[PDB]
């Protein structure tokens, strides 16, 4: 029975906001089985809050508060909770005093930034929360999570080229996890330019030498070579690289979805002819 | 094991000292957590040790990245009064409640034999083992509590854990960052990779 | 011949000078 | 491999001397109950801690070398803090069946 | 969990065994031979104890895992990864349920 629970820790631990079965299992495990689970529930209020705030209830939030609140009187995470609070019901001066002022008690303290920049954003203004997020930056390196949500921004505002810089920045380190490898190949392949793609499929191959069951990442490698097969600007020799990568990759998309077929075998074999 | 000893030794006087040492390291442990401080010293400080790991992870793992964006970024930490390195300038506990315990033991549980080891001991240490005793004809097996306590603290060490300047550092950086390959290392990835066959039997 | 060929088109530590 | 995971490192050294200061101990205690004296004793903890690597590897099926690089830990591993426990165990079972 | 049950009846019988040895002991004192060495069957009993429960603490001791650090990232996406928790903003389509 307590798998409630675990599974509730998964979806903290990796982050996977749908807030519609979080809420349920929170009002069941919200109950007696409280005083069952000891000293532990208050991340579950602190939780289910926000799924709740994305559900529209708003109900719950004000009983979870409050509890939080009778808690721990002088806490600084409740008072960004009531923050949220103000900002889902559109008091944003009001949030914004706030912020200011526990940053005020405590300049070393990232969530009140974290959460003027969200405010600023959902206005509709991007222009001023990037510059704002850079200062930040400026001070609090090492903070992925902003550098990906950077790279995002300048991605919606097409600006393809300072996004790259971030993703260096971000796959410098931690350099085992595909997705990042994989997201720079996207980026560089529609920045257009050859001396970008020839590092598309250099990073859309690297980024399966890892995973090695991407598929993404194929396709990428096989549009790339494809496309450099037609560009007129390179010697033969990079042609008839590029060709045999492209027919490899071509097997092993024929492989994998043969795997898949115990009709999409032939739109597949469609598309690896056609060129 | 020659002799016949009073059971309410091994009841009164084993027992507790094969507890007290055991709760005490333990009681140890939980205070010196309710002890320690931490301090909230500043953005500065905190903001230069990050860019120094940024440095440190640049000079380890930056071969993974064009070259260009490499030299680009070196560049702006070493290039003269450009570079961020040239713009910005500036037991006891332990033993004493150990050593402080077996004295008021040996104070107290002083004019009597405890128990025996079953390996040989040296002679001259006699008289430091027992140190009630006037007999002076013991092997030296044979001990006084206070050595029992003490042969405890060292056993249940490892029993716990079963159940529980600036601008000089800048510049050292910069100099460490000088000297500096970037290494590319990815240019046979692609054969590497198209070489035997793609591997994946997990669907 | 690819018929769906579409083209679309400060932060601390990034300059555009080929520096060598 | 190339690049590790530095966790899953910890958690199998803390795996490995979970096994360790608990077979000390309780060799120890086995060899007060069977008194033997002096250098006897000492063999038996050898021999205890080369059983141990034994099952270790018995564990660790085919050498599986994306567990550890290599098998040093197993037959070194932690030896020495194993042997005042040893001793420990040694001395109160002694203590405890023969003396009284 | 029978690897438990395993352990404490190692720990039972080893302890049975010190009992016996104990009060044979204190025979051997009383009767002034001190000449003989222990039965047998003490012996093996304490033994196969001894054995059993290392055969049984070494399973429920944990388990061991791959330091390979990919290994732990073949199944994942991006819809973890793109969430960033600390920008999040609530005013879209859900508040109007
Ligand atoms: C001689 C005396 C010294 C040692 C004898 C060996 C038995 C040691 C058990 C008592 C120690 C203890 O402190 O026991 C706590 C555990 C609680 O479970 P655990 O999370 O530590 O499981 C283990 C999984 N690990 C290691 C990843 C956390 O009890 C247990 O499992 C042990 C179950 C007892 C079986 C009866
Ligand atoms: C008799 C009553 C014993 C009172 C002592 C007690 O109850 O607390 C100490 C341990 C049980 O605490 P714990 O091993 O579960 O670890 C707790 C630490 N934490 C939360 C990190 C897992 O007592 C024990 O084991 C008793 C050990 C027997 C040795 C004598
Ligand atoms: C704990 C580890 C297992 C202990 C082994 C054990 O069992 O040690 C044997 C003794 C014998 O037991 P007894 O009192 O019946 O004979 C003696 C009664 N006398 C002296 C008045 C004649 O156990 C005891 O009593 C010792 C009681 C303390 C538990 C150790």
């Amino acid at each position: 029975w307590e798998e409630m629970r675990d599974k509730m820790r998964k979806w903290r631990e990796e982050n996977s906001r749908n807030s519609e079965q979080i809420v349920e299992v929170g009002e069941e495990l919200i109950n007696e089985y409280a005083s069952k689970l000891g000293d532990d529930i208050w991340i579950i209020y602190e939780q289910v809050m926000i799924a709740a705030l994305d559900y529209g209830r708003d109900d719950l939030a004000l009983f979870c508060l409050q509890e939080l609140r009778r808690q721990f009187p002088g806490s600084h995470r409740v008072k960004r909770l009531t923050g949220m609070r103000f900002e889902a019901m559109e008091r944003y001066d009001d949030a914004i005093q706030l912020y200011d002022r526990i940053l005020q008690e405590d300049p070393t303290n990232t969530a009140a930034r974290k959460r003027k920049i969200a405010i600023r954003k959902a206005q509709g203004k991007n222009v001023e929360a990037i510059r704002e997020l850079n200062e930040y930056l400026e001070q609090f390196v090492g903070d992925q999570e902003a550098w990906h949500e950077l790279a995002e921004l300048y991605i919606n505002e097409h600006d393809y080229a300072k996004a790259a810089f971030c993703l260096e920045e971000l796959m410098m380190t931690n350099p085992h996890n595909h997705l990042y490898c994989q997201q720079y190949a996207e980026v560089k392949y529609t920045q257009g330019g050859l001396e970008n793609l020839e590092l598309s499929r250099k990073y859309f191959a690297q980024a399966l030498k890892l995973n090695n069951r991407n598929m993404r990442a194929l396709f990428g490698l096989y549009m790339s070579a494809s496309h450099i097969a037609s560009n007129p600007k390179a010697s033969a020799k990079t042609k008839k690289d590029n060709m045999k990568y492209a027919s490899w990759a071509a097997s092993q998309i024929n492989r994998a979805y043969q795997f898949a077929g115990r009709y999409s075998l032939k739109a597949v074999e469609d598309m690896l002819e056609t060129l | 094991p020659e002799l016949l000893l009073d059971s309410n030794i091994r009841l009164w006087v084993v027992l507790p000292i094969v507890i007290i040492t055991f709760f005490v390291g333990m009681i140890r442990h939980y205070v010196s957590i309710l002890l320690q401080s931490d301090k909230k010293l500043t953005q500065e400080q905190v903001s230069d040790s990050q860019v120094l790991i940024r440095s440190r992870v640049l000079r380890e793992n930056g071969k993974y990245i064009p070259k260009q964006s490499f030299l680009t970024r070196k560049y702006y930490f070493n290039n003269p009064e450009d570079g961020f390195f040239k713009k910005t300038k500036r037991n006891v506990t332990n033993v004493l409640p150990m050593i402080l315990i077996g004295g008021w033991i040996n104070m107290t549980f002083s004019g009597f034999v405890t128990t025996k080891v079953p390996f040989p001991l040296t002679l001259r240490f006699k008289p430091m083992l027992q140190q009630g005793i006037e007999l002076l004809t013991l092997d030296a097996s044979w001990v006084s509590s206070a050595s029992w306590y003490f042969l405890n603290v060292f056993g249940l060490r490892s029993i716990y854990s079963l159940i529980l300047d600036t601008n000089k550092a800048f510049k050292t950086e910069w100099e460490a960052l000088e000297l500096t390959d970037h290494q590319w290392a990815l240019d046979d990835v692609e054969e590497e990779l198209m070489a035997k066959d793609l591997h994946f039997e997990g669907m | 011949r690819f018929k769906w060929a579409i083209e679309l088109s400060y932060p601390v530590g990034y300059l555009d000078k080929q520096v060598p | 491999p190339p690049f590790i995971s530095e966790a899953a490192v910890r958690g199998n050294a803390a795996v490995l001397d979970y096994c360790r200061t608990s077979v000390s101990a309780l060799s120890g205690a086995t060899a007060g109950i069977l008194g033997l004296t002096g250098l006897y004793g000492f063999i038996f903890y050898l021999l205890a801690s080369v059983l141990l690597s034994l099952l270790l590897i018995l564990k660790a099926g085919r050498r599986w070398n994306k567990y550890f690089k290599s098998r040093r830990p197993l037959f070194t591993g932690g030896l020495i803090g194993g042997l005042f426990t040893y001793v420990l165990f040694w001395t109160f079972l002694y203590g405890m069946v023969h003396v009284y | 969990s029978l690897w438990k049950g395993l352990v404490g009846i190692g720990l039972f019988a080893l302890a049975h065994a010190a009992f016996s040895a104990a009060q044979h002991r204190s025979y051997m004192r009383l009767t002034e031979k001190e000449d003989e060495s222990l039965p047998i069957d003490i012996v093996l009993q304490t033994l196969l104890a001894f054995a059993v429960t290392c055969y049984g603490i070494v399973h429920i001791a944990g388990e061991f895992k791959d330091m390979d650090a990919t290994s732990e990232l073949k199944n994942k996406t991006f819809d973890t990864l793109r969430n960033h928790p600390s920008f999040y903003v609530f005013n879209h389509r859900g508040r109007v349920l």
